RNA sequence: AUACAGUGAAACUGCGAAUGGCUCAUUAAAUCAGUUAUCGUUUAUUUGAUAGCAUGGUAUAACUGUGGUAAUUCUAGAGCUAAUACAUGCUAUCUCGACCCUUUGGAAGAGAUUAUUUAUUAGAUUCUUCGGACUCUUGAUGAUUCAUAAUAACUUUUCGAAUCGCAUGGCCUUGUGCUGGCGAUGGUUCAUUCAAAUUUCUGCCCUAUCAACUUUCGAUGGUAGGAUAGUGGCCUACCAUGGUUUCAACGGGUAACGGGGAAUAAGGGUUCGAUUCCGGAGAGGGAGCCUGAGAAACG
């Protein structure tokens, strides 16, 4: 469904004139992220709209890439993941089992699950936890 | 929600910001009971 | 200070010396580049309410260029203050005599307290705010929001005991009198509906008419008179029946105006009579008697008004309006200047005389 | 009051403001000259 | 008369179907002085761009009304100019009148000509005591500068050059915006006067390098049925101006395409009356002339454009001779010669139509 | 601090400016300028605590207002003027040119120059860009932005200007294998060869420098400045030439 | 006063913060700006930096654009019809970015019949028009959307809804009456 | 020196007064220490680029004189006059160039000729005179709806020198005709500088005689809107229930400002960390406004 919600889900400034009867009848902007990454086909070619997509949405990628773990997808085109490592500790000689659980933006282009290893790129703040945007999956 | 919720919660300050008040009524609404009662329904 | 009919003699007081079409900024700047009676009467943006405190020397109004409230006094006769608030303030009603406390339906959903030391905490309500009163025997404020809801809050218990029910989309009006303490509510689906406190129980609805084009009325103006007995509906073809308190028949039924819908119905207390103000946004205000039912007077600002008060006294008509002076009227006609601008009757004699 | 020295001061401006119009565009057509002869060779 | 408040209280009161608009006899006993004040903001100059956006207010100002208020302005317009002088003579002036004010009130009535006929494309009338009188009157006066002073006085020569350019553009304007409303032969053989002063004795070596709006005028008179009658009142002077035209080979692609348009467009239209056989045959000679173009001279358009004029040639006919079929086998060996990757299956199939 | 800060403590000045410690308890803030604030050299202590041509701050404003000491051939006036790296300080009187140059410790330097190589100046072409009416522009690192270049001007290049006029005297490209100065970094002050530039995605562009004693180091593309080719640098360099022991 | 900052909310892991100072002016909010149908009236403010900021709280005339043939033209606004915040805001006449509302038509309809010569309603290629705009220039208002941010600029210029948004707020329109 | 020119009180105007200085009550990622972004924004000044009427108006301070009053840095009446005050208003070049010509070119003609707000486009990935010719398929990053360019509109709406100092020349129809030196302030845009704003990854004192928490008044996100310089549950309208976890969350104790340091036992590392550097917060109470590039100032 591409009308859910009362507004027309429209990228901006995108005009498709109807005064030609082009086949395409539908125009999609997309852009490539790059960064030794790839636009997917189903991104490059859906026929969703997002805002915080990485790749057809208004927010670049910069900064910082990182990794994790997809541990619980009940939230709407975002997922947190969890990062794993271990900790400085003084006292004892050793480390100490950590973990950081990092909440990401994803765009419904990629399909998703939970135990997927992905990478994610730091982007503007969208919203008060969120940070990340995802730019490719792996599963496990 | 945000604050479309009613909920019947207990507020500090409004509790006691101005009651109690008077009784002001101009009548002892003896009448006016049946006033209602012979108002337009009847 | 001029005069709008011919048989009888009406002040405007304070009001843009320029009549229509030539804009009132322009109109001031134009003019200070090339009398008054009380010191910075005006907004230079607009203005959404008034209501005179119960002592008679407050002046309370709400205007929205980051929307503030002028409290005047008339013995100071200036601001007694100014204070900013964050939205539009669209209801509000001064609770005690003097200025002390105040609340305020705010358009942002909400009723905020307006107090002496400061400004009490803001409150939410749950729907769209549509029209706040205060029971004063009982102490309430309730408020009819947007659509099928009438809540009610309790100033012993500051909880919500139970919101009312008008089962329509519109909550377009709503009074309360007190010498038969009930609740009226207007709604422009020709019904209006009457309430009973101590039991909860809504006790009258009716009100079903139409116009001579055949369409649904909006009450604007759900209003009594002096006496608590007989009430006044009034709906947008400048349309004014005035009812009785327990028949179906309006005692006087008037239609005038325009299709502009009629903001505030008031009555007046004559020497022998009583009279009647209806304000439309025809920039209309008409001074009838309710006797004939006649309109004995009437005046035209040739600029819209947005809200009218009566002074407890005689002769002066308060008009909060959008314009840059919140304007008021003298009529002679009723009665005298009151005990505070009481050189008007001097100004009247000069206006006479010139 | 209009002095020679006001006259003087006007006609300075216009001589400046032609002058510095001669100098852009002597400017744009050297770079003119300059990108013709770099595109044809 | 006031001016912050300028565009706004005009798309308010004074816009018909409105709020607070004027009545029928309101208009009619105040229109007038409307008029006048609007002619004083006409008379503005855009020197700012405020002003030009207040300019852009009153040209979207006229033409909303009626005819008649419009007429009136453009009367009291031409009463501020003349043209009795003009016609109280045949084609003379008595007392000439080159005065800098005189031409900056005709380059003025220029300027609001062409805005009302730009905003007022179809449906503005054309009143004949306003149009034709003064502009002929205005490029007229800028012949007789032309000639009569020197190169002395360069602000009037140069001005009078603008104001010249501007009398053919609005010409041809009007002209291309009209059609065949009516007919133009009240002074028709006098603007044709005007037409054959300067243009067919110089027409080729001064407009040949781009478009002119001279030569969209004629496209529109071969292109319009109704308006071959200058060449039909002349001895063929602007077809032979034509010629000259196709006939000198300085002349540009984009400037000689579209008057092959116009050669399509009078070979296609038939008319049964006098002289159409021999403006034919003079297109004929257009045709010789054509002969060694359309490769050293002359473009996808344009290529394909001229082969429909050569079977458009070869259907109906007008030429036939043993002399006109050497120069169409020299035509076919040039265009069989010429290239057909830039060409499609059907213009191919026309080619063998010819052959 | 509510605004911006307008002094500057003794101690925390930038440490390659030599001031001692024991004068007073401030240190001059330099201007508003063309270079840099925190890697600059002011006026006053080029003429005080650099040249020793004056004795208090006094004596160096009497100095500049009687307008001596003109720099990239125009004259300065005021006191706390930021001059930087690669500057011309011109003495009239005491027939001097300057070019305030980099050392191999560190610390800004004066050369003892002469008009002909006072008269043209080697800018890092550092960011290229296009502007009003469409037209090119060219933004060095001296504040010096120059529209209509040379099209053949890339990013991260070294471009010799006229400095009485302003044009463009040339260019040169920023190929493997030319004479570059190290600007910042732990080891600043060194010449050699690149021998290669790798790149990084979104990173620091590391370089490898091998210097004619022929050993070598890491440095990174925002220090380097390229100042020449091969048995050919552009300008004349300090004594030492950029071998440390 | 209205501040714009986040550390008067709750953490992320479940915890409240404590004030860290007084609210400075660099992160200032103020009084929306909900813009009412009437005669033109704007408010200029001095904001940061030299920023001259208006604030219309009543505006009477619109710049709206076809976006089909290409043209602009500036007409008067009937007056609103949706917006997707609020329908209470809809109801009171509230001008805002992303609304619907009704424009008039006649000058559009001069437009037309000036460079034309065809009446609308009752180069015909060129002049074909859509059956529903059409129907409402007949009428003589037609529909537009309106997404000017009315407190930034006080502005109002928007777009005549052409077929997709037209028929999408058309069936929207219907849906609601 | 018969307009002033030297000297200069007062007053108007411009600029600054947010720098500096002082104390430690608070807060355990709140600031902070390191690192990064601004492809998420704003910046007076500096510096450098950058714009094709012989001069109009008033309205006043300063100042003279009448005053009331008990009076503060109290005012009123009456009479003057300036601006970088305030408000206003004006002034020929390039493209193709036939033709004449060869050098060096003009010469009629056809054409074009600052700031906003919206909408639409572009900026895309073989032959040899072995002596010689081409006879074919913007910049930017890791990327940007980028800089930029264009059209049509649009605006309660703009600067596009009505200034000032020294000297006084060049030409000649010797008119006071027309030019011309050095430099002080102003004005748009862009860059530079100085800054401000939010931010990415890690690193905090003790505690389970403290295992459960936010879920309302947003606590998690998404759709959409207003708010400033800008993203942002910043807040608001609809929907779902999201996240912390003994990997101790949450709050509870520090007479704890932090970072650097200093003393200290020959050693594990321990006590001030008040000092003299960099950051952080703050000066009747509370609320609301003010000017400015810069404040929630301490005015």
């Amino acid at each position: 469904t591409v009308q859910s919600e009362r507004a027309f889900q429209k990228q901006p400034h995108i005009f498709n004139n109807p005064k030609v009867k082009t086949s395409k009848r539908t125009k999609r902007w997309y852009k490539n992220a790059g960064l030794g990454f790839k636009t997917p086909k189903t991104a490059i070619e859906g026929s969703y709209i997002d805002k915080k997509c990485p790749f057809t949405g208004l927010v670049s990628i910069r900064g910082k890439i990182l990794t994790g773990t997809v541990v619980s997808t009940k939230m709407h085109r975002t997922i947190v993941i969890r990062r794993a490592y271990l900790h400085y500790i003084p006292k004892y000689n050793r480390y100490e089992k950590r973990h950081k659980n990092v909440p990401v933006h994803v765009s419904p282009a990629f399909r998703v699950q939970v135990g997927d290893i992905v990478t994610v790129g730091q982007c503007r703040p969208i919203s008060k936890t969120v940070r990340f945007n995802v730019v490719k999956v792996s599963a496990a | 929600s945000k604050g479309r919720k009613l909920n019947y919660s207990v507020q500090d300050p409004i509790a006691n910001y101005e009651a109690p008040i008077t009784s002001g009524y101009k009548w002892s609404d003896d009448q006016i009971d049946e006033f209602f009662a012979g108002l337009l329904g009847q | 200070k001029s005069t709008s009919a011919n048989d009888v003699s009406v002040y405007q007081v304070s009001g843009t010396n320029v009549s229509r079409s030539l804009p009132d900024w322009i109109a001031k700047k134009r003019k200070r580049q090339l009398v008054e009676l009380i010191q910075d009467f005006e907004f230079s943006e607009a203005s959404n309410k008034i209501k005179v405190s119960r002592d008679g020397q407050y002046c309370m109004a709400t205007g929205t260029y980051k929307p503030q409230i002028h409290v005047y006094d008339f013995a100071n006769l200036s601001l007694k203050f100014d204070r900013h608030t964050d939205a539009e303030n669209v209801d509000f009603t001064i609770l005690s005599d003097d200025w002390t406390k105040s609340v305020h339906l705010q358009n942002d959903r909400s009723i905020q307290f307006q107090n002496k030391g400061g400004l009490h905490y803001t409150t939410r309500i749950p729907k769209f705010g549509r029209s706040l009163v205060y029971n004063k025997v009982n102490c309430d404020l309730y408020v009819g929001a947007s659509g099928n809801e009438l809540y009610r809050l309790n100033l012993e218990k500051g909880r919500f005991l139970n919101p009312f029910k008008l089962d329509t989309e519109g909550v377009n009006h709503v009074s309360i009198n007190e010498v038969n303490g009930l609740l009226a509510a207007g709604t422009e689906t020709n019904v209006v509906e009457f309430w009973d406190p101590r039991s909860r129980s809504r006790v009258s609805k009716l009100y079903l008419e139409n116009n001579i084009d055949n369409r649904p009325f909006q009450v604007t103006t759900t209003s009594f008179r002096n006496d608590g007995l007989t009430f006044a509906c009034g709906t947008s073809n400048g349309y004014s029946y005035i009812y009785d308190l327990r028949t179906s028949e309006p005692s006087i039924i008037k239609d005038q105006g325009y299709g502009f819908d009629i903001k505030k119905i008031i009555w007046l207390d004559n020497v022998g009579t009583e009279n009647k103000i209806v304000t439309c946004d025809k920039r209309i205000a008409k001074i009838w008697d309710r006797l004939d039912g006649k309109a004995y007077a009437s005046m035209e600002p040739s600029v819209d008004i947005n809200d009218i008060e009566h002074v407890p006294g005689t002769g002066m008509f308060f008009t909060a309006n959008e314009s840059i002076p919140m304007h008021t009227y003298y009529i002679p006609s009723l009665g005298p200047s009151p005990r505070w601008c009481s050189f008007l009757d001097s100004i009247t004699e000069e206006l006479e005389e010139k | 009051l209009v002095t020679p020295q006001r006259l003087q001061r006007k006609r300075h401006q216009r001589a400046l403001k032609v002058r510095n119009a001669q100098a852009q565009r002597e400017a744009a057509a050297e770079y003119a000259q300059l990108l013709a002869k770099r595109l044809s060779e | 008369l006031d001016d912050t408040l300028f565009k706004d209280e005009i798309t308010t009161f004074l816009t018909e179907n409105g709020s607070q608009s004027i009545k029928a006899e309101d208009e009619k006993v105040v229109m007038p002085y409307v008029l006048r004040i609007f002619f004083g903001r006409a008379q503005v100059p855009p020197t700012s761009g405020q002003k030009r956006s207040r300019k852009i207010a009153v040209i979207s100002v006229l033409p909303n009304f009626k005819k008649p208020y419009i007429n009136d302005f453009l009367s009291l317009a031409s009463e501020r100019l003349d043209y009795n002088y003009f016609f109280g003579n045949s084609h003379q002036i008595n007392s000439s009148k080159a005065t800098l004010k005189t031409i900056r009130r005709m380059t003025g009535f220029v300027n609001i000509v062409n805005s009302t006929l730009s905003v007022l494309r179809t449906n503005f009338p054309l009143h004949t005591n306003s149009v034709l009188q003064p502009l002929i009157y205005s490029i007229a006066m800028a012949y007789y500068v032309l000639d009569t002073e020197s190169t002395e006085e360069v602000h009037l020569r140069k001005m009078a050059s603008n104001l010249r350019q501007q009398g053919l553009k609005c010409l041809s304007s009007v002209f291309e915006f009209v059609g065949n409303t009516f007919d133009w032969s009240t002074s028709m053989e006098d603007i044709y006067a005007v037409v054959v002063k300067p243009r067919i004795s110089h027409f080729s070596d001064e407009n040949l390098q781009q478009p002119s709006s001279l030569l969209r005028l004629f496209l529109y008179w071969a292109h319009n049925p109704s308006l071959y009658q200058f060449l039909y009142y002349d001895e063929f002077a602007t077809a032979t101006a034509l010629m000259d035209t196709i006939s000198n080979q300085h002349v540009k692609e984009a400037v000689i395409g579209p008057i092959i348009e116009a050669a399509d467009s009078i070979i296609r239209n038939p008319v049964n009356d006098d002289h159409y056989v021999d403006l034919v045959t003079l297109i004929c000679t257009s045709c010789l002339k054509i002969l060694p173009s359309l490769y050293v001279k002359l473009d996808s358009n344009s290529i394909s454009t001229f082969l429909n004029l050569l079977v458009s040639i070869t259907e109906m006919g007008f030429i036939q001779d043993d002399h006109v079929r050497s120069r169409l086998i020299s035509s076919l060996i040039s265009i069989l010669k010429g290239k057909l990757k830039k060409l499609q299956e059907n213009d191919t199939q026309k080619i063998l139509k010819i052959l | 601090a509510r605004g911006p800060k307008k002094h500057l403590k003794r101690l925390a000045a930038p440490h390659h400016w030599l001031l001692d410690k024991l004068s007073g308890c401030y240190a001059p803030r330099p201007s508003a300028g063309p270079h840099k604030l925190r890697e600059s050299l002011p006026l006053i202590v080029f003429l005080r605590n650099r040249l020793k041509y004056a004795l208090n701050g006094r004596e160096v404003k009497a100095i500049l207002m009687q307008r001596h000491v003109k720099v990239d051939g125009k004259v300065r006036t005021d006191t706390t003027y930021p001059a930087g790296f690669m500057d011309v300080i011109t003495l009239d009187a005491t027939n001097e040119n300057f070019r305030l140059v980099y050392d191999v410790k560190g610390r800004f330097a004066v050369h003892r120059i002469t008009d002909e190589e006072a008269s043209y100046k080697l800018g890092k072409v550092k960011k290229v860009q296009l502007g009003k009416k469409g037209v090119p522009y060219v933004v060095t690192h001296d504040g010096r932005t120059i529209r209509y270049p040379d099209p053949n001007i890339k990013v991260n290049d070294t471009v010799k200007i006229d400095l009485a006029s302003g044009k463009i005297t040339d260019f040169i490209k920023f190929d493997a294998g030319k004479l570059v100065y190290v600007t910042g970094g732990r080891n600043l002050g060194r010449i050699g060869t690149i021998v290669h530039k790798e790149r990084h995605d979104g990173g620091f562009d590391l370089v490898h420098i091998k210097d004619s004693l022929d050993n070598t180091f890491v440095t990174r593309l925002n220090n380097v400045f390229v100042i020449g080719e091969q048995g050919k640098p552009y300008i004349s360099l300090p004594k030492g030439k950029g071998i440390k022991l | 006063g209205i501040s714009r900052d986040s550390r008067h909310k709750r953490s992320a892991t479940g915890a409240k913060r404590a004030q860290f100072r007084k609210k400075r002016k660099f992160e200032l909010g103020r009084q929306p700006a909900n813009t009412k149908i009437g005669a033109k009236r704007i408010h200029s403010v001095r904001t940061r930096g030299g920023n001259k900021k208006y604030r219309a709280l009543r505006i009477e005339t619109g710049n709206f654009s076809w976006a089909s043939e290409g043209i602009s033209k500036k007409t008067r606004i009937a007056g609103v019809v949706y917006h997707p915040s609020n329908n209470e805001l809809v109801r009171t006449n509230t001008l805002t970015k992303a609304a619907i509302v009704q424009i008039d038509a006649t000058p559009f309809r001069q437009w037309f019949e000036a460079h034309y010569g065809q009446t609308l309603g009752k180069r015909a290629a060129s002049a074909k028009i859509e059956s529903s705009v059409e129907s409402q220039f007949s009428a003589g208002r037609l529909y537009a959307c309106i997404s000017s941010r009315p407190g930034q600029s006080g502005r109002c210029d928007g777009y005549i809804l052409e077929g997709e948004e037209l028929a999408f707020y058309l069936r929207r329109l219907t849906a609601k009456k």
